[PDB]
Formats: C-alpha cells, structure tokens, sequence
RNA sequence: UCAUGGAGAGUUCGAUCCUGGCUCAGGAUGAACGCUGGCGGCAUGCUUAACACAUGCAAGUCGGACGGGAAGUGUUUCCAGUGGCGGACGGGUGAGUAACGCGUAAGAACCUGCCCUUGGGAGGGGAACAACAGCUGGAAACGGCUGCUAAUACCCCGUAGGCUGAGAAGCAAAAGGAGGAAUCCGCCCGAGGAGGGGCUCGCGUCUGAUUAGCUAGUUGGUGAGGUAAUAGCUUACCAAGGCGAUGAUCAGUAGCUGGUCCGAGAGGAUGAUCAGCCACACUGGGACUGAGACACGGCCCAGACUCCUACGGGAGGCAGCAGUGGGGAAUUUUCCGCAAUGGGCGAAAGCCUGACGGAGCAAUGCCGCGUGGAGGCAGAAGGCCCACGGGUCGUGAACUUCUUUUCCCGGAGAAGAAGCAAUGACGGUAUCCGGGGAAUAAGCAUCGGCUAACUCUGUGCCAGCAGCCGCGGUAAGACAGAGGAUGCAAGCGUUAUCCGGAAUGAUUGGGCGUAAAGCGUCUGUAGGUGGCUUUUUAAGUCCGCCGUCAAAUCCCAGGGCUCAACCCUGGACAG
C-alpha cells in the first residue's frame, strides 16, 4: 500500500521517533473533509532524525508493542 | 374467497359491471328510492373505481395488492399493465372467449379441472395465459357439451384481437398481449393508480 | 448549524418514541393481581363513575387499570390481563384490561361487536 | 485437503445439488474458493465446468464417493 | 431519453393567518390476547431465567497393528485390554467482549497429521507395561502386592542433501501388516503446494464531561531468557517516556457482518430462522497430549448445587435433541430413518451419526383454492322502517337444472437411487381413474370528522365509548340492541415494538426583531474558511485497466414445481 508520510514529534527515545500523520478523511454524514491526526512509533537503527523532519513510514516486523514501522525517507519530487 | 353473493346490490353501487355476474342490465323491478342527492367523497370515488375492478375480477383484495406490486415491478404505464395482469388472468379469457357465461361461471369451470392448457390441464383460476398459447377443452367435454351451451348463447359480443375461437375444435388462442383499447371494461386507470399511492 | 463544525460536532439527537406504557415492558400485555377495584370520576366536562382495578403486575410495577364493559366480576386478589391504552378521561389509569380471558369474565349480553370484550357466539 | 462434495440447495423434496470444493473441515453447506458443477437429480442436466475440475483434482482434492461416481460417468479423468 | 418516487386530516381561536405539540391514515413483526376457523404448498416455532434439570439417545471405529479369551465345531463370528486416527469437526447459546473481537484492505517473523507432487532410506539388538493367573481391600466407585506376556507400544548402537556453530567439529531415523506371488496399505528423514490456522498494521466499529487527567512493565533501549514466530511475552539495568478536550481513563450498554424492515432519496432502526467470524460450556482457575484445545458430552483443584451410600466415601454437568419443573402474555413430539447428503474409522465388508433427511401439533407467517355455476313468475311467508301509499332485506332465499376443486367410498401408483444387481424412514404418501352427491364448509371489525358505511328502539351527564377532537342531562347518524350498509376474508380486530407521515434534529431539508432561540460587549489561542497572476508535484478530484467486497438476499432475464409462494441457472450497475 501507500507509505504515511509525516512530520516527526519528538526523539528523546534511542531509535525511536513519534510521528504525527495527518490524514484527510470524509466525515460520513456530513459531505467535508476532515483531517484526523495519528501519531505512530517508528523505528530507526540510525535514529537520524531530528525533532521536526518529516519521514514516510512502511510496514514491517514489529519491533515492540507500539514500534511496527521504520521510516527511512521520502522521495522529495516537490 | 370469491364472494359468492348478493350481487346486483354491486351493479348499482358500482355501476353496472360489464359481463360479469349478469348480462342482464340491474333493477328489473327496483331503485324506486334512496337518492344519492350529489354527495360522494372523493375516497368513495376512488374506493369504487377498487371494488369495480375487484368484482369484476373476482380477485381477492390481497392478490390486488400482490398484482399492483407486480405492476409497479414492471417497465411502463402502471395503469395499463394493471390491466395487462389481470387481462390474461385465464378465466377472464375463458369469460372472453364466451366458454362461460359469467366469471365466476369460469372460475367454476376451470375449478372442477375442465381445461387443458398445451394439452396440459390447470386447475387454478389465477393462471396468467402468454402469447401464443392454446386454450381447450377436455376430453370429456365433446361428452358434457357444457362448454357448447356456452359457446350457444354467447356469440353477441364477438372477440378482442387477442383471441382466436376455432368453432368445432374449441380452441381459442391470443396472439399478443391486450391492448389497453382492447380492454373490455371502461374505468380511469389513474384514479386506481393514485388510490394505491398510498398503499 | 453549520455544515462546518458546529455539526460535525453534532446536531442533536431526538430521544425516542417516548414508551406509552412504562409498564408491559417487554411486550404487549401482562398478566395482574387486583389490589384495589374501587371507583374514580372523571375530570370536570365528563361526569360518570368509572370502575378501576388498581392492580399489581408480575414486571414489578403496581398500576391503575381500567375495566372495560358493563358488567364486572372483578374482586379482591383475582388475576387480571391488563394491555395498553390510554383511558382519557382519568389521571393515572393508562391501562386497560381485558376481558374474556384469565379470572376476567366477558361482558353480561353483547351482541355487537364482541372480540373486544371476549364474549363468545350466540345462535 | 480440499473435498469435493454435493450441498443440498433447494426446498423439500427436491435436492438440487451443488458441487463444491470446500475445506472439509466444513460444514456441509459452507463457503468454496470456486462452486464447480452442479447436480439434479431428479431430470436435468449438470454443468459441470471440467477445467476447474481438473486445477482441483490437479492440486489434490480428493471427492466423496458419488461425486467421484458423476465424474466417472463423464470422461474427466485425464493425468496431466 | 431518464424518470416508476414524496398525498393529507383533526385539535389552540368569536373567527383568520402562523409557529408548535399531540393523535390518525401506510408498512413490518420470531409476536401476544380476543372472536371465528375448510384444505393445500412452502417457511417459522423460549424474544423471558447463560434457571435448575428426571429418563433415553446425541462419538465412534479399526481383529488387514498385537496379545489373550468365548460362542459356534478345518472353518467363522465376537470381544474388555495395549495400540492407530477420530473425540479441536459437526451441534447449541449470546453471558461477556466497545476490542485487530468483527468487517474490509495490506504485510512478514511462523506452524501444519490427514491431501497431492517429489528426493532418499528401513540393519542390529534389548527391557517391560496392561491384559491374564493368584492373594486381597471395598456396599458400590475403584483398587493394591505377587509373578508372566506381545506389538505399527518403549529404549540403545550405526547410517542421514537436516540441524547447531564463524569454521573446527559434532548431533539425529525407521514398522511392520495383507497376499502364493504380483503388489498394496503403511513407516522415517527431507523439499514444495493446496487448504487450515497463529500473528501484525491502515481505515470503519454505541452513548455519557453532572467521568479530566490516566499509565510505572507503564512507553522506549540493551542484555539474559521464552514462544511454532515477531513482541514487555518475561526478567535485571538504563532512558522518561506513552495516551488525551478530535474525549484518554472511568461508568453504562452491545456479540459482529453479509443482511432484515422502512424511507422517494439521503439514510433511520435492527442483527430470529439462512450464512461467515468470535466467545462460552455449572461458577471460577490450571495445565496435560496431539499437527491442532487450555478442549460442551476430556483430566486435576477450588466454590455452589442435586443424586447414591451399607455413613467410610462416591457420582454429575441439556446454553445437543426430544422432555419435565419454574419464570412468562408465549413458543411443539420423551417420533421414524441412516434411503440421500455430509462427516469419522476401516484394505474392503460395514459400523456409528437427535448433524441431516422426514413425520406430528400450532392460521405463527407468505402464497394458492373452496364454501357453489346458470336460471329464478317478480307471486307468496317473515324482519325492520315508513308522510300507512309503500320501501328494503331480495334473485337473496324457496324452487329447476349443470358440475365435484374439496368430502366420502373404492382401485392403480411414482421418481427421489448412485448403469453390477440389490438398496426408501418418507409411504402405499404425491399423482391419476371410477361411483354417489350441492352436497361438508363465513366470519370479524366499522358506520360523528380523518374514514367507505345510517336509520330506528331503549337509556337520560346514568350505563357507558373513545386513536385525537370529544359524545352522553328525553326524540343521541358517537353508549346498548335490531335492521341495513361498509371494508376485509379464513381470517378479522385490539395491544406492544420499529420506521414512515415528521422538513418534529434540517447534508439533501428548518430557524433565532416580536412566536422556543444572538453570549452584555470586546481581545485573542487551538481550529475553520480565505484576494489576483504565473510555474511545479498530484494528496483530494476525474478517466481507463486490474484485484477484491464469500455463498444466500435485493434488481434484470430465463427455467422448474398445474400458477404463485418457493426453488434453481446466468448476468450486472452502483458503491
């Protein structure tokens, strides 16, 4: 499927970074487009990621209870 | 049922039902009261343009709700298809065809099992005929010429262009649909329609 | 209201059909006890004296009912089968009970219209 | 594996039968990757949709006995 | 072309317009009660007490794995026991569970007996444990020493495209049986696949802020363990995280979904039978074996409860099918059969299946059919009403003929059953043929307006009716009776629950001067919406193609039951 792209919260976890995802969504009754945040753990041996960037995550083998990503970069075509 | 009863008291409150349950015309000796002084309501209108479809037929008011749900189900005029289903309801035709005097004198003829139908037989009133079927006698009935008393008495009123009488053989055929013109009775198809509107 | 935010909140909701018997409250009528089956009257326009069995309910409510007909055989501790309804004229009857069933007679001679009083044919 | 077998599909006294290759760990009237054949056998006909036929008995899905009986009256066994 | 869909009425007031509420006309029930009740076809049949349960039955099988013994007199049938699979499927209920439990859509870290495909192997030894014999304990339930025995039962050595490990190195298996043979069923080690499971994740998944903080294996990290596999799954230490005003936590409710019902539509309510997934099995908690359970009819313990006891102790789980008792307004037979279908076992024969296939009762529902057809002087008998002339019951009946769906009395008689034959609970049922005979068969609401149907007698604010308005104090079209009429019809009504009507929670579709309603006004955070031109990506948006949304249902078109209901075949828009 898609990646989640999205901004990063905060990093004061050893290879572990909280992402934020804002998704825009149909409200069902009513006909707009509301977004919904949801914030994630991803993973990153790396952990090269400072407070602020913004990463995509993929699924892979999960690594805690929350820790089910590792997010590595986006591609960056503008 | 069939409501087997009093039923001139239906010719002159509904008018005068055509063909079936009489071809003689109401109050032979009789009406000389009750004036209607113009006051009807409009549900009464709508109410007895039911009940001049529904004696005419002989149908339970149930099968009209189960007939006018079909008609609805079906592409087209709902007004004329209402009297496309019970057109080719099979003891009309034998009404039409003049085996029977009246229809519940066909419904009773086709109830004690006196029609094959492609040479096969079919005991229930309520069977809808198609195109290009064949409608006979028994076996029997070249023995009980009851059919031919009918056949003897009927032929004033001829044949809609769905029917097909071969006059010794007595087998009547329809070749296509009923025509709206066609249709025997004269009633507004949309004083029906909207009565059930409401369902 | 609008269709921005002051109802993708929520507009409201409307509660429900509001019960119309608090008791017989699984379904649709409920066997009694008579506790009292004394006599009420009306509010002002009316004037009669109209003849209730307040009356206990296996549910667990206790309730006020109302006795159809003429005739009544209805004393003390019989065992009635009351059903919904609201009798206009009293304050707090809200219920009817049936007649021709449990320990609850038919009415005394009624020829008119009788499968709402539980008498059965003559002739 | 996979079994081959009939379901009952009609009203009473009629068995107008379906044939599916379900698990047949099953139920008897359950759900199949792919409902293949069919059987009546009061008087009709049965369709019986023999490339499937062969991918299931291909892969190994043994039939029940009269299943295999139908399929032995229709020339289907070829082992390739 | 598309369109197959949208009805109003009563009530505030001396009247009028309006807001607004209530009530009705329409459908649907797993329904209940009342009155009445001919048949047939197909469905449905504890919604409540997940409340106890008498009795029988609901899971076996294999002698072609093995040893014994027990009927029959070389020959066969059985059998408790050790083994092999099956008891984890099928059946039942919805108490819990607001959660990857479910639905849908992706993923990698796994397992998998029976089932197909496939590469290789089965030498050698050995010890017992049941059974059994003896003694003996117990009322029973069960046992306990003493010896003995067999195997596809257990153990050891060798050998292995497997495993561990960086390599070095090591480590690991087998079973025979049937048959004269032929061969077949097996067994052990691998490698795939199908199907079945175990996990993880995006999104969807009830109300309550008069519940605002929660969480310390908690959220991460490492090391050690653990699991079939990833994992705070677990543990020691370190970091202080993680969730939340877009509702966390708490409380309450609820099995979920294909679907059902309604609605014109958007969507509202709901989850019976049919089907898929989950959970539970007296209430709790454990583990064991196997591929697979923390196992409804397995084991062990605790708790409560019932039965037996010879008083020491035992035994038990109907929310399986029938059934009893209680609760309830209310939900059936302690039935027949493995003939089919589907399971389990077996080489086969066959066996067992309260799954399932049928039958019985109940108008519980949907559909079909009958209670007569045609004529009937217009003359009589009668009820009711009448300006006493008559009218109306009324072609209605009486009466004459025709017919026999059904009814009775006889005959015949299926397929369903599968190409070796045989093999049917249903059942001599369905269906057909013959002989009488209109014979055996119509009720229930309503008649003041909505709402079709009305006059008369009795009652006199009484008895009563009533869905809302309201009728009822002497001539009541509203009570009670009769006549008549109306609408329905083997049904008719009342009640309850749900939707409609209701634009009366409003996106489609409402309002806020005075009718209910603008905060007392202002600053401003979060958040919402936002000027113009040019360029870029395409997240939204649109178009094509592809995958999927099980089957059943609904829609279209065919086909089958004499039609319909129902069943079946194919197809698809939406989304």
């Amino acid at each position: 499927m898609r990646s989640m792209q999205g901004k990063v919260i905060c990093a004061t976890n050893d290879k572990t970074v909280n992402v934020e995802v804002v998704r825009l969504a149909p409200h069902p009754k009513y006909k707009r487009r509301v977004r919904k945040k949801k914030k994630y753990q991803a993973h990153d041996p790396d952990n090269q990621f400072k407070v602020g960037d913004w990463v995509q995550l993929d699924k892979c083998r999960p690594i805690s209870k929350t820790k089910t990503f590792l997010a590595v970069a986006p591609e960056g075509r503008q | 049922s069939r409501y087997r009863g009093p039923r001139f008291k239906k010719i002159r409150r509904l008018g005068a039902l055509p063909g079936l349950t009489n071809k003689r015309p109401r109050a032979g000796s009789d009406l000389r009261n009750q004036s209607r002084s113009g006051k009807r309501s409009q549900y009464r209108i709508r109410l007895e343009e039911k009940q001049k479809l529904r004696f005419h037929y002989g149908i339970t008011e149930r099968q009209l709700l189960k007939y006018v749900r079909i008609a609805r189900k079906a592409k087209g005029s709902t007004g004329q298809v209402l009297l496309q289903l019970l057109e080719m309801r099979l003891d009309n035709i034998l009404f039409r065809l003049g085996m029977a005097p009246t229809i519940p004198g066909a419904r009773q003829l086709v109830n004690h099992r006196h029609i094959l139908v492609n040479g096969r037989i079919v005991d229930i009133p309520s069977y809808r005929c198609k195109p290009q079927d064949t409608i006979m006698a028994r076996d029997e009935q070249k023995s009980i010429a009851l059919i031919q008393n009918s056949l003897d008495l009927s032929p004033r009123e001829e044949l809609p262009k769905h029917l097909t009488l071969n006059p010794f053989p007595y087998k009547g055929l329809v070749n296509q649909i009923i025509d709206s013109k066609w249709v025997g009775l004269k009633i507004n198809e949309l004083l029906v329609v909207e009565y059930y509107s409401r369902q | 209201m609008p269709t921005i935010k002051q109802l993708i909140r929520n507009t409201r909701q409307p509660i429900r059909n509001v019960t119309k018997s608090p008791a017989l409250r699984g379904c649709p009528q409920r066997r009694g006890t008579c506790t009292r089956v004394y006599t009420i009257t009306p509010k002002k326009p009316n004037s009669a004296l109209r003849k209730v069995a307040r009356v206990r309910l296996t549910s667990g409510f206790e309730i006020t009912a109302y006795i159809p007909g003429i005739g009544h055989n209805l004393q003390e501790h019989s065992v009635v089968l009351v059903r919904g309804g609201r009798v206009k004229d009293l304050p707090g009857v809200r219920y009817h009970i049936v007649r021709g069933t449990l320990d609850a007679v038919g009415v005394k001679d009624r020829q008119q219209g009788r499968s709402k009083y539980g008498v059965k044919k003559p002739k | 594996m996979v079994k081959l077998r009939l379901k009952r599909c009609g009203r009473k006294q009629r068995a107008v039968y379906r044939i599916v290759a379900i698990d047949v760990r099953s139920r008897r009237e359950g759900r199949d990757l792919q409902k293949v054949g069919f059987y009546d056998p009061i008087k009709s006909q049965t369709y019986l949709n023999v490339p499937a036929i062969l991918d299931f008995l291909e892969k190994g899905a043994q039939p029940t006995e009269t299943v295999y009986d139908i399929l032995k009256r229709a020339e289907v066994f070829k082992e390739f």
